[PDB]
RNA sequence: AUAUACCGCCAUCUUCAGCAAACCCUGAUGAAGGCUACAAAGUAAGCGCAAGUACCCACGUAAAGACGUUAGGUCAAGGUGUAGCCC
């Protein structure tokens, strides 16, 4: 049976939401990518890079704020401005979620070498699509 | 309010026959329709006995002299039920008057169910319908028995959920869980007819006095 | 390597392996939080960062990077220790389960009231006792031995209204609320000589069960099987002898029980019946009678016959108990109040 | 035992109403000490009192 | 709630009995009607039987 | 070392349409069972199938294929529990 990225079916208890529900033959047919930048183009160069960057980004992103993610995150690449869209949850007090937004954008930037705008949508919890 | 809700419920109670059923009936009425008339002496049930006048070339005759008492307490509980608005569900899986029987009680503004009993309908009726549904306070049934003439599983359900039946029993039909039972044909045109007709004028007649009491004392 | 790192979620996936091929069939660990002990912007350096981790604003002025002195960092991390351990310990408490008829046993213990009902009905009055649990297997096509615990529970409100239902699932507590939602649904009615006795001995035999249950006076007690004395208890009797013989299945006992105890016929009903006054003889109150029931009807004028020798089957233990000769050891032994 | 898990409770003979909880109220026969998990000591110094 | 044991008693006997106790908090709509007029015969449940021995069915033939 | 602790990704029946929580009922309230359409106690959210989608149609091929079985495979993708070496 096939398990890649599949929430296993349970007695109706585990709320998921649009990305963890669909499967993965899904991606481009009820889901779209979570990552968007011209690597994986026909032709274009560099996509190995733009894959370890995106994924210490969601590596980082998870850690630095912990807990406070709804949702996985979400990557734009714009020439060099890199644009993380991020779902997060209404619980951590406006000043620390600014301040670790400014942390954040203020570390990327200068290990990435290129700017970085962190953009927060906040919910109140975790957003439920269905349950499983 | 107490005081209104009072003479308008429990004042009925007071008269032995408040709604004058008598009146719709009578035991040559009953011989006509052909309520005397019931099954083979083989298929008769154990507990119709009672109520048996007696065999006629192995031909069942139901006592139409019990049948008048029964029919009478019967039909002056439903004109007590209808005025108290309470719901009033007929019930008979007889394919012939399935179809009268649900004009009769669309016309007399009660509930019909004359199709296949899906299980659960009154046991589970909290989750069939929704948890506030209010079941019927009434059933009356025009054939206790189904179409395979075991005993209509809506007269058990009934039983379970504590809502008083009345039913027309035949020879051949189980007696014991009824309310009231009403000994009587229940297999010819006539005989259907006529408790259709009496339960539709027992039903309009409850409803009618009870507008007319409700109007009489509200005017004061 | 930093890019092998996963999830808290993943790795106590991985770890506490709650699923896997023995816990199938059941051919130890359990999960801990290691983030609750955590504020955002503390680390072992110490660091004070205005805004995250230390107030933004002093004096009326944004604070500085600061750092906690070695000592102030020990301190700091002590605390932590501290906290850390008051959790184990709340954790490490256990709750002083109530035993029932046995420390390991589940019959007796109380599962509280029924939840109530969809239309708002209230069942706060009622109580709910374990009378059985079964893990009842049977085997499938597929999936072998399924496991299943098969509950039997009691509900009563100790005013005479008392019922049983049996509970199937797959969990042990889905099975209790199985059965002591369905139990209030099929609630009997116990009449009660004087709310505290049955009211008059009864002999049964159901399927392979005999009960037999006599009538006793107050502060006598409850001096019966331990399901009976629990069901005595969800009905409101107080004071009742009763002896099981044959077959002590406790589905068998109990539905027999409540059968017996819903056919029994009150002084009224005798009274009724047989058209005469019901009169009752107490030794500590003399020869005088007490009309404990009598007829709504006519009362007869007919004597009703005085029979030389009655023809009643007696029980062969009850006559060797009046005669005395009954030895057995067990029989009234001091025990603990019921 | 019930008498010895609670101080305060004094078992003396002007005690009556801690006495009478020791005694049957419908037959006045004072309960054998496994009724009510009273140890011997108590159950005797309960036995003087109410006598 | 009522009471589903309807092999137990009689719907009447089993809602007075419900109601003395305290289960049901209001009566329903049918019982004093009921009371009032109740009917030749209490529904109680009677399980039905094949005469064996000697027993027959005491119905006289019409003649 | 342990796939006989696991996650992770999978073989397998599967070229299957069944799995179903929560209710209700039958069996004297036993394990258990719940089927008759000129219908007789089943109702079922959800998952799967289906439907929808890619390829060139609405076809076909892909994809998908639940719950479970074989303690099926992988400690050698990587991580991880346990145990083990640490000149
Ligand atoms: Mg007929
Ligand atoms: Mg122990
Ligand atoms: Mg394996
Ligand atoms: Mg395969
Ligand atoms: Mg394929
Ligand atoms: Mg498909
Ligand atoms: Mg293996
Ligand atoms: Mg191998």
């Amino acid at each position: 049976k096939n398990r890649a990225a599949r929430v296993r079916v349970s007695k109706g208890d585990k709320p998921v939401t649009y990305e963890e529900a669909h499967a993965p033959h899904y991606i481009a047919h009820r889901k779209g990518w979570l990552s968007l930048h011209t690597g994986n183009l026909d032709g274009e160069d560099h996509a190995a890079e733009r894959t370890v960057e995106d994924v210490f980004l969601r590596k980082f992103m998870w850690g630095t704020f912990p807990g406070c993610l709804a949702d996985q995150l979400v990557l734009k690449r714009r020439g060099n401005q890199l644009e993380i869209c991020a779902v997060v949850l209404r619980q951590l007090s406006p000043h620390k979620y600014y301040f670790l937004v400014g942390y954040s954008e203020t570390l990327l930037s200068y290990f990435y070498k290129c700017p970085v705008r962190l953009h927060l949508q906040t919910v109140p919890s975790k957003v439920v699509y269905k349950y499983l | 309010s107490t005081d209104f809700n009072d003479k308008i419920l429990n004042e009925p109670l007071k008269h032995s026959d408040f709604f004058n059923v008598k009146e719709l009936f009578s035991v040559r009425s009953l011989f006509d329709a052909r309520v005397h008339l019931g099954h083979k002496a083989g298929c008769r049930h154990r507990f119709m006995e009672p109520y048996i006048f007696g065999s006629r070339l192995d031909h069942d005759i139901i006592d139409l002299e019990q049948t008048a008492t029964h029919l009478q307490l019967a039909l002056n509980f439903t004109a007590h039920m209808a005025y108290r608005k309470g719901i009033i569900l007929f019930i008979s899986r007889n394919r012939q008057f399935s179809y009268l029987i649900e004009n009769m009680a669309r016309d007399c503004g009660e509930y019909a169910h004359t199709r296949y009993f899906r299980g659960g309908m009154l046991t589970n009726a909290r989750l069939l319908f929704g948890p506030t549904v209010r079941l019927p306070d009434l059933i009356i049934f025009l054939h206790t028995l189904n179409n395979i003439f075991e005993p209509h599983v809506a007269v058990r359900d009934a039983a379970k959920m504590n809502i008083p039946t009345v039913g027309i029993v035949d020879t051949n039909c189980n007696p014991c869980l009824i309310t009231y039972p009403v000994p009587g044909n229940d297999d010819s045109p006539l005989a259907v007819h006529l408790y259709c007709r009496l339960f539709q004028t027992a039903i309009t007649r409850a409803k009618e006095k009870r507008q007319q009491v409700e109007a009489l004392y509200r005017l004061q | 390597s930093f890019f092998t790192k996963l999830t808290a979620d993943e790795l106590w996936k991985g770890a506490l392996a709650e699923t896997g091929a023995g816990a199938k069939k059941g051919r130890k660990k359990k999960r801990k939080d290691l983030n609750r002990g955590q504020i955002i912007g503390e680390g072992r350096y110490g660091f004070l960062w205005p805004g995250l981790n230390v107030p933004l604003m002093k004096n009326g002025a944004v604070q500085t990077i600061a750092q906690r002195s070695k000592e102030e960092q020990e301190k700091v991390e002590a605390d932590m220790i501290q906290q850390r351990e008051e959790w184990d310990r709340k954790k490490k408490m256990k709750v002083k389960r109530e035993r029932g008829w046995s420390g390991n046993s589940w019959g007796g213990i109380s599962l509280g009231p029924p939840d109530p009902g969809p239309c708002g009905e209230t069942y706060e009055d009622f109580d709910t006792r374990i009378l059985e649990v079964r893990n009842v297997f049977t085997m499938t096509a597929k999936e072998g031995r399924k496991k299943s615990i098969r509950v039997l529970v009691a509900v009563g409100n100790g005013k005479g209204a008392a019922g049983f239902s049996i509970g199937k699932a797959t969990d042990r507590m889905d099975a209790f609320r199985k059965a002591k939602n369905r139990a209030v649904h099929h609630l009997h009615y116990i009449e009660r000589y004087e709310d505290h006795t049955i009211f008059h001995d009864i002999s049964l035999r159901f399927k392979r069960t005999h009960i037999k249950m006599k009538k006793q006076p107050k502060g006598y007690g409850l001096r019966c099987h331990r399901a009976i004395i629990t069901i005595c208890r969800l009905i409101g009797i107080k004071d009742m002898y009763a002896k099981v013989s044959g077959s002590i299945n406790m589905l068998s006992l109990t539905q027999g029980l409540f059968r017996g105890l819903s056919r029994q016929e009150t002084h009224q009903q005798l009274a009724d019946k047989k058209g005469l006054h019901v009169v009752e003889i107490r030794e500590e109150c003399g020869p005088l009678p007490i009309v404990v029931a009598s007829p709504r009807g006519p009362l007869r004028k007919d004597p009703e016959p005085e029979d030389e020798v009655p023809d009643v089957k007696l029980d062969w233990e009850d006559v060797k108990t009046a005669q005395g000769m009954k030895r057995s050891v067990w029989s009234n032994l001091k025990r603990a109040a019921t | 035992c019930p008498i010895c898990r609670d101080h305060k409770l004094h078992v003396d003979f002007r005690n009556v109403k801690l006495l009478e909880q020791f005694v049957c109220a419908h037959t006045g026969i004072i309960f054998y000490a496994p009724y009510t998990g009273v140890c011997v000591k108590q159950h005797k110094r309960l036995t003087q009192a109410i006598q | 709630a009522g009471s589903r044991l309807e092999t137990v008693g009689s719907i009447f006997s089993r809602t007075r009995d419900l109601v003395r106790a305290g289960v049901l908090k209001e009566k329903p709509l049918w019982f004093d009607v009921y009371d009032a007029f109740p009917p030749l015969r209490e529904p109680v449940f009677q399980r039905p039987r094949v005469r064996y021995g000697k027993a027959k069915a005491p119905i006289q033939d019409i003649w």
